[PDB]
């Protein structure tokens, strides 16, 4: 059996909290660690191929204009950065529709109403609230077990399929709710080591 | 254990006549608090006869070998190079080479691929 | 500040019972003097606090009063001799056929040697020495409270 | 005083770490005892941080050209391309040019690109 | 140096409320681009609208829609803002909606390095 | 104070270990005494973790 | 054995008159607990005469 | 500067009560002399501050007056002998069948020995020793206040 | 949970101010 | 007095650091114990700071050539190009010229540029 001393030494590495993560993130070491990981990956950019050989030049210019207006590079860099900072990040693709209950049904590629894609937003974890259905909580055999079906952001509950969720190292199931169904934060991984290094340097 | 002991590395102690110190015990504490506040390597401390003020310090040069030996053993159980886990080769160990790259990239990863299969 | 009453002092030291021999103002003045040697600032963090500090002060006033009454009485030929009479601990005495040889106190300092002159000062010195253990640690912040330890203590 | 230098050039290295700039750039050279600055630091500074500063600059130049070209009498919009930032020596530049010329000759001889390109 | 910098492209138009509407590429009046200026943060004051503060789902949440510089309030689209590492939302107003300044990152470490070299 | 540098540059190396980022990238250079960063670390960072971030971006 | 012995590497002591510390036993150990809690390399420890402190470390 | 009055000195030392035996100008002169041994500059940062400092000065005046009355009174054959009578602590004395042997003070210095020569000087020495604990620290600046510490202290 | 000492050690690194930044620059 | 040299050269290195000029240029050589100055420092000094100084000089030369050309009887306006500043040795200069001549021969043979260019 695990000894009591080792057991409560390991158990004490609990979830510090989103407020604690945000407060600690001001430090330079943790900021740099969360920053220059996906930023370097995003530096070189990407290229578009499609089924065809080359996209038509007007389409390519339109894509470039829309990407510049949506600031995709900055959004994905910030996505990775704050995904490292907190345990989980939520990216919601804003789009307009007549139905005021639009963000209630599962996401469908047909429900477009063309010329409606206005951009994307990123919601911090403390501004959101995961919501689990009985079908997503009763059956361990279900592939959506302990996967939040809805996320209450501002009153309304956005569906899981509508938004893109990037999470940390995905803790085990018994203590997944302890992380608010997110991930293990790199701030929790390095708020003691960073302090020790800085105090020794001091 | 190296940072935490490095915090209490130096342990200077002063031999004051305590039965005299208790008699006032406010001015004495105020004076020594003033000394500790404005401690500097140019100021001089006056202390009477029958007073020693010795100083002790700890040697911490050998903690690095212990730390990196234990991290190397962590890599040993993990079957993963210390370059992959610790981010680099540990203290004093030979630089990682072709033998370790073929031991990790080819052996364990092919095992994981046959597990995935 | 500690106020000096006379009931406690006179019941604690029965030899100082006569007001004619030991006036009120004399005891008050010697308490004010003893306040100079031992600070009467009462604090709950002091090693000498409350009744211990009060007893220390009262013993010192008894010491000073005994020395002063020795000075006043003398006696050489019915009065005070030139230069007074000095204190100190009588290591050995001899009167007639009777002789006494006492053990010398470990008086390594003038304050202790002066205290040993009278038994009130001897008791005061004993109380100070028995309260003098260990010492103080001034300065220093809890550096260890920022480093994790065994059993998840002080993370 | 032999142990002061190590502390000094550890703290200056920490300052460089904050600045995300090599100690060769800030302090003028690598600090005491540290390994000589190499291709890893050169690509970490010249290729990464300068690219970050360039994408910071890009909104400024984009709006400046939007409000310069379109404001004046033009016919075609404008787009900015960034020069490489390596600042390499003259010999390295000549070797770079010679290798690129070899690539050009190989491609032209194989019939890939015309000499006009 | 600071947490944020503001670059304002000065351009002349007849309307004295010109720097109130969202910036439009058509509002040119050719031969009007006079240059650019850079404004220090203490000379500016961000102002947040209720639409840019009420909705976390909004992509302009905690993004100053206006900047009071000299009495008048310049719109966000009219000017170009460059900011630091972009602190999290709960303490973004504590940085006046700017960024973490490199002076805050190195005023103690620089002092320690200099005093030890000293 | 000759033994403080080893402690400091061991703890910063540990910070790099947590971050899965080279000490050259974080600290600006390899720490005290440690072997100069090489092809193994460049392929461990430039290829592994950045591809992880790319499939996160995908 | 190297980590386990490294935990008890340094063994600093103090030679205080135990027959006098016996009389109080609470102010004394409270004061020493405060010293151990606030131990630092800038604070100074006052200790009377006939006290030697003294410290050992292991290699 | 500290003003010296006859009243406090006379009530402190009842042996020096007769104005005919101890004129006012004699006491004032010995106070001006004692100001040299202990400077009467009263400051709130001094260890001898206020009433303790005045008590020390008064004790030294009593010391000097005791030496002076030893010299003037004598007595060898009704006057002052050649070269006078020297002070110092009486370690051992014997009169008739009575013998006394006292512990010697730890006088490691001429000033301490001269003080221990008389009981007033003994009290002065005890006061100086009991106030002489710890020491001073000259020079030095708050260097630590520029370096951050545990708990966000002195950033 | 985060400890109090580590928590306020991290929390003390607040925004110094624009005047402080200018005077330190 | 063995430890004075480290202090002296540590302070001279900081003088060079503040001056943004190599210690080889100021002190005449690399200071005590420091790694020998290399390609990183040569590109950090010769290419960076001197280009900054040239862009500082550029307003002066531009106004000077405006007030010279336009004031005198000319027909065409004027522009300035900056010579490379590496100050390389004669052997290195000959190698540079030979490599450039090889590039010229390759381009001419492939039919890219005429010998007139």
């Amino acid at each position: 059996v695990v000894p009591t001393m080792l057991q409560d030494w390991y158990n004490s590495q609990g979830f510090i909290g989103y407020q604690a993560c945000a407060i600690i993130s001001q430090h330079w070491l943790v900021d740099k660690a969360c920053s220059m990981s996906g930023e370097d990956a995003a530096r070189n950019g990407w290229e578009l191929k499609s089924d065809g050989r080359k996209l038509s030049d007007e389409q390519s210019a339109l894509i470039a204009r829309r990407d510049m207006e949506f600031r995709v590079k900055d959004n994905l860099v910030e996505l990775n950065r704050f995904k490292n900072v907190f345990g989980v990040r939520i990216a919601l693709f804003v789009v307009e529709s007549d139905d005021p209950d639009y963000y209630e049904k599962p996401f469908n590629p047909d429900g477009i109403t063309p010329g409606s894609y206005k951009g994307i937003s990123q919601i911090d974890p403390y501004w959101a609230m995961p919501q689990l259905t009985a079908g997503s909580t009763a059956d361990p055999s279900s592939e959506h077990f302990y996967e939040p079906d809805f996320w209450i952001i501002s009153g309304k509950k956005y569906h899981r399929s509508h938004l893109v969720v990037v999470r940390g190292p995905q803790p085990p199931d018994i203590l997944k709710p302890t992380y608010i169904f997110g991930g293990i934060p790199l701030t929790q991984r390095i708020y003691e080591r960073v302090y020790a290094a800085e105090r020794t340097a001091n | 254990e190296a940072p935490l002991l490095a915090m209490s590395k130096r342990t200077s102690t002063i031999h004051v006549d305590v039965e005299k110190a208790i008699a006032n015990e406010d001015a004495f504490n105020a004076r020594l608090a003033f000394w500790i506040a404005n401690r500097d390597n140019h100021g001089v401390k006056v202390l009477g006869t029958d007073e020693s003020m010795e100083q002790f310090d700890t040697n911490l040069a050998d903690f690095d070998s212990i730390i990196m030996n234990q991290y190397q053993l962590v890599a040993a159980i993990a079957k993963t190079p210390a370059t992959k886990l610790l981010g680099t080769s540990p203290k004093g160990f030979n630089a990682t080479g072709e033998h370790e790259t073929i031991s990790y990239h080819e052996e364990l990863e092919s095992i994981q691929e046959h597990i995935f299969d | 500040m500690v106020i000096f009453d006379e009931h406690k002092f006179r019941t604690l030291f029965p030899e100082f019972a006569d007001p004619a021999a030991y006036p009120d103002v004399r005891l008050q003045m010697y308490f004010d003097i003893a306040c100079e040697f031992i600070s009467d600032r009462d604090s709950p963090y002091r090693i000498l606090n409350g009744k211990a500090l009060e007893a220390c002060l009262y013993l010192l006033t008894a010491h000073l009063l005994s020395l002063s009454t020795m000075q006043v009485q003398g006696a050489a030929g019915g009065g005070v001799t030139a230069g007074g009479t000095q204190g100190g601990f009588i290591t050995s005495a001899t009167v007639g056929e009777v002789s006494v040889a006492k053990l010398a106190p470990p008086a390594k300092n003038g304050w202790q040697w002066w205290l040993s002159g009278t038994p009130y000062g001897q008791e005061l010195w004993a109380l100070l020495s028995v309260k003098a253990v260990g010492g103080f640690y001034i300065g220093g912040l809890p550096e260890r409270r920022g480093f994790r330890k065994v059993g998840g203590t002080f993370w | 005083l032999a142990d002061f230098d190590s502390i000094i050039m550890n703290q200056y290295q920490l300052v460089a770490a904050i600045a995300k700039t090599p100690a060769t750039k800030l302090l003028g050279t690598s600090p005491k005892g540290f390994n000589a600055t190499g291709e890893h630091e050169t690509i970490s500074y010249h290729e990464e941080l300068e690219s970050i500063q360039e994408h910071i600059f890009d909104p400024l130049l984009e709006r400046h050209y939007l409000l310069l070209a379109k404001s004046e009498e033009i016919d075609v919009q404008l787009e900015i391309v960034w020069n490489p930032v390596d600042s390499t020596s003259s010999q390295q530049q000549a070797e770079l040019n010679n290798k690129k010329a070899a690539t050009d000759e190989i491609y032209i001889n194989s019939g890939v690109v015309s000499p006009d390109e």
